[PDB]
Parts: structure tokens; sequence; C-alpha cells
């Protein structure tokens, strides 16, 4: 049911022009179903836009094809891992021959991994693996058709994701062993999202526990579908207005550092309180070397209270815990921020995301049905520099 | 008693994330709207936009592999 679309140079600067004014690396994903006769990837349209974005003086990073594992389905053709892999090494030799000849090139973009989305994934690996500089992969916990609020909390679902991500690392480390493995496309729930839900305080608790399983096993990157567009697993809605995923979204980029280390509770139960840790963002300007961020969704329906331990048990800890604001409770698109509700101050300006220190040696509380992220201040750890 | 006691892992970093570990899409198909100019030109969201920098924007959908570049479009 999907029909050719052309689009010109204006929209390549509109798409341009707004990555650029607003500090992001733009990744151009090319059309992998223009073909020759004997289904080889035909480069020309794309030589076109290399051209083009050439002349412009454009950084650009390039992906070719999304979910190519489903071509059959959606343009009844089926192109193999082999020959997607071949097609990459052409786009590869274009770039080298293009201004920017160190331009990086991702793929393939294929969905999670099913049995014939791994081979498709293996035998691409095999044939084209060289000229990648990541694996991209994309992963949904639920079809936005038929999800339901108690999906959205049951930590059966969120665990999924754990086997999807072994499952891929198995097939890179039988291929092109520690070569990076991003998330290319990833949201709560397909087919733009669960209505009422995607859009609300409950996204939050699969999207960060996703960053956490995401950093805790080894993907380097995870690309958040959507930023703005069709389908309310938007951090941004059609108004421009920012919903709880987004503020979830700033307040992890402030505090949560590239270390990534490791949380866990002791007992046997460790499904409905989930515990991570790395080091604290450097660029915090509150923070110093050696600090440390907790972070904890706690998906049991009573308060439960975190003891730190040795030799952190006394430091001067800083919550920042996310509620939501009421009266529609986790369906709310409104969070406050240690009982702040999060607005922007005006159209040009975030506010401030203020802390809540709490009491040397106080236990750290985290409400039913919240997340929060907490700072070890002078932890003083050397594995933080 | 409902309180529970943490367990840390602090000896080295067992993995390091991009700087951009948290990056965004903007789905292809949003370049078939007739108001993507007007969309992606609002100050308002390039203000958000901005506000998740460092960050990779994937320019990517179902849509990539259905649309054609036309250097004579306007
Ligand atoms: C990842 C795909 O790459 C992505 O395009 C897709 O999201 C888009 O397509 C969805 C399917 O539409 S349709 O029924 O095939 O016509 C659509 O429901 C979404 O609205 C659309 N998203 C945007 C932001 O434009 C997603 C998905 O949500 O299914 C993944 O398949
Ligand atoms: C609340 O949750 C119960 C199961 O969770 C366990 O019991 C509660 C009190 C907490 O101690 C939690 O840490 C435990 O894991 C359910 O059996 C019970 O029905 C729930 N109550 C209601 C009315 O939703
Ligand atoms: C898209 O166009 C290409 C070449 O111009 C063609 O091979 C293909 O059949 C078209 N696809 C659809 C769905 O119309
Ligand atoms: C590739 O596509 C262009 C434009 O659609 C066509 O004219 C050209 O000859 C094609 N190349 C092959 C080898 O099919
Ligand atoms: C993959 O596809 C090509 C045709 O596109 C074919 O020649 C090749 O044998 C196929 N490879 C396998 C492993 O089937
Ligand atoms: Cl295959």
């Amino acid at each position: 049911k999907f029909k050719n679309s052309t689009y010109s140079r204006s929209s390549v600067d509109v798409l341009y022009t707004f990555a650029n004014c607003s500090g992001l690396d733009l990744i151009f994903g090319l059309n992998a179903l223009l073909r020759t006769a004997d289904l080889q990837w035909n480069s020309s349209n794309a030589q076109l836009l290399l051209d083009y974005c050439s002349s412009k003086g454009y950084n650009i990073s390039w992906e070719l094809g999304n979910e190519p594992n489903s071509f059959l389905k959606k343009a009844d053709i089926f192109i193999n891992g082999s020959q997607l892999g071949e097609d990459f090494i052409q786009l590869h030799k274009l770039l080298r021959k293009s201004t920017f000849k160190n331009a990086k090139l991702y793929g393939p973009d294929v969905g999670q991994p099913r049995r014939k989305t791994a081979k498709m994934l293996k035998s691409f690996l095999k044939a084209g693996g060289e000229v990648i500089d990541s694996v991209t992969w994309h992963h949904y916990y639920l079809n936005g058709r038929t999800a339901t609020r108690e999906d959205f909390l049951n930590p059966d679902v969120l665990d999924i994701f754990i086997s999807s991500v072994q499952k891929v690392f198995q097939v890179v480390e039988s291929t092109r062993p520690g070569k990076k493995v991003w998330l290319g496309e990833t949201s709560s729930a397909y087919g733009g999202g669960a209505p009422l839900l995607s859009d609300t305080f409950a996204a939050g608790f699969m999207w960060l526990d996703k960053l956490g399983l995401s950093a805790r096993m080894g993907i380097e990157v995870v690309m958040r579908q959507v930023f703005f567009g069709a389908g309310n697993y938007h951090l941004v809605d059609e108004n421009f207005d920012p919903l709880p995923d987004y503020w979830l979204s700033l307040l992890f980029k402030k505090l949560v550092g590239t270390k990534v280390l490791m949380a866990s509770v002791q007992g046997s139960k460790r499904r409905k309180l989930r515990v991570y840790l790395h080091c604290t963002n450097t660029d915090n300007p509150r923070y110093k070397e050696g600090d440390l961020t907790l972070y904890a969704i706690n998906l049991h329906n009573v308060t439960k209270y975190l003891r730190l331990p040795y030799p952190f048990s006394n430091k001067q800890v800083d919550k920042y815990l996310l509620r939501p604001l009421g009266p529609h409770g986790l369906l709310s698109k409104s969070v406050q921020l240690n009982g702040l509700t999060l607005k922007m101050v005006d159209d040009q300006t975030l506010p401030p995301l203020m802390e809540k220190p709490l009491r040397p040696g106080s236990s750290l509380g985290l409400p039913a049905f919240s997340y929060s992220f907490f700072v070890i201040r002078n932890a003083k750890v050397a594995a933080c520099i | 008693q409902d309180v529970v006691d943490l367990d840390f892992f602090t000896q080295e970093p067992l993995h390091l994330v991009s700087p951009s570990f948290l990056s965004v899409t903007i789905d292809a198909n949003l370049a078939t709207d007739p108001r993507f100019l007007i969309l992606l030109g609002s100050p308002k969201l390039r203000t958000l936009a901005r506000g998740l920098s460092p960050a990779y924007l994937r320019f990517g959908g179902t849509k990539t592999d259905f649309l054609i570049f036309d250097p004579k479009k306007e």
C-alpha cells in the first residue's frame, strides 16, 4: 500500500538546518528499494543526493534502507542479507569518492531478532559488516493497537528486551566482534504508539528501563522514535509542547554520565524495583569528578526505601523524583520534578531542573509507580576519574 | 518493612556509552507533510531539540524506502 514520493532540495535544507541549528548530528536513510534488473541496489538517485549535499557542505551520516526484513511485505521485493551487504559496500565506495570521504555509514536497521531477522542480520554482517561504523536494529515492546495500561507497568513485558539484546549480540559476536551496536529506532509500541499511553507519564517506565538496560548491556546509542511527528510516542506534541518522556529524556541527559556501572537489589526479587548506576555527567556544573548517578524505577504499589552501601551510606544525595500532575495519574501528560510542574519558561527557555537535597544518611524514598534519579555527591569513585 | 539494600559495582566502567547515547528520530514520513518547512522552522521546537544536544537525529522510517530525491522539484 506504500507509494513512491519525491522530496526537494528545499526539504533537504529544512532537515539539515533543523539538525544544524539544534546541535544534532543528522543521519539520512537512503532508499534501498531502487533496484537494477539483477536486484542490485541502483545508487544513481543516492548519487544525486550525495552531490547536492557535497555542494552545500552538509556534514551528514548515512543509512541505507529501513527494516529490510519486511521488504517482501511492504514492496513484494525480497533482498537477502548477502545482497544488502553488497549494496552497503557500493554505498561505502560512493561515500569514499565524495567531498566527505570519512562520512559514517550505519545499518542495516533490521527489526528485533526473530529467526528470519537474525538470519538476515548475520548474512548482512558477513557480506557488508566491514563498511559499517555501527550495527543498527530496532525494538518495540508492544503493538500500539492492542497495548494495555497493565502492559506498560508489567516487569515481565520490560524483561523481554533483555533477550532481544542478547540475541543481537550473539549475531554480532559471531560475525563482527566488537562492532558498536545501536538501537536505530525504538519506542514503547509500534503503529505510532498506544493511544492515551505512549504520550503519558506511564510511558516513562519502558523508556527509562530501556535506557538503563541498553547502557548496562553494551548498546552505545539509543534512537527514540520519535522526537516529533505522527504517533503519540512523540517526545513533543502537535503544539510543540513537551510530553513527560521529553522531561525524563532531558533529566537523563543532565544527570547520567557515559561510564556505566551496576546496581542491584539484595534479595531474590529484582522484578518490580529496577536500578541503574553510572558516573554522574561531568558537564553538570553542580557535580564533580567521582560523583555517581543512580536511577530507579518502582513498579510496586507501595513506596520503597533504598539504602546505599558503604562507603556511600552517609553522603549528601540530591533527589530528582518524577511524578505525574493530576488528575489523570499515570495517564497524565504533565509531570512534576520534586513537586514542581515542568513547563517551558517561554518558547526560547527551558526551566531549571531543581534537585531536592536529602538529609545525609537517610534512605532514598521511591513512591509507588514512580522513577527518580539520585546523585551521590563526593562519592569519590576512582572509576569515574 | 519496604526497606531495600542496594549493592554497587564501582571498580571500573563496565561500558562507555556515546555522549549522544540518548538520540532521537524524525520519521521519513514527516517530509510528505505539506507543512514540513513550517514544522521544522518552529523556534519552540528547535529550543526543545537543542535541549537534547548532543544527539544523533535519524531521518528514517518505513517511507525511507519510498522516497526519491528529485533535484528539479521546488
Ligand atoms: C519503525 C518504522 O521505520 C517507522 O516508520 C514506523 O512509524 C511510522 O510508520 C507507522 C506505520 O504506518 S503504516 O500503518 O505502515 O502506514 C505509523 O503507524 C507511524 O505513524 C509512523 N511514524 C511516524 C512518526 O511518522 C514505526 C512504527 O511506529 O510502526 C516502526 O515501524
Ligand atoms: C498491591 O500489590 C500486591 C503484590 O505486591 C506485593 O504486596 C504489596 C503490599 C507490596 O509489599 C509489594 O512490595 C509486594 O511485592 C497485590 O497482591 C495486591 O493486590 C496489590 N493491592 C492492590 C489492591 O492493588
Ligand atoms: C518506485 O520507483 C522505482 C524506480 O523509479 C520503481 O522501481 C518502483 O517500482 C516504485 N515503487 C512503487 C511502490 O511504486
Ligand atoms: C538506475 O536508475 C536510473 C533512473 O531511474 C536509470 O535511468 C538507470 O539506467 C538505472 N540503472 C540501471 C543499471 O538499471
Ligand atoms: C541472495 O540474492 C541474490 C540475488 O539478489 C542471489 O544471487 C544469491 O544467491 C542470494 N544468496 C543466497 C544465500 O541465497
Ligand atoms: Cl536473509
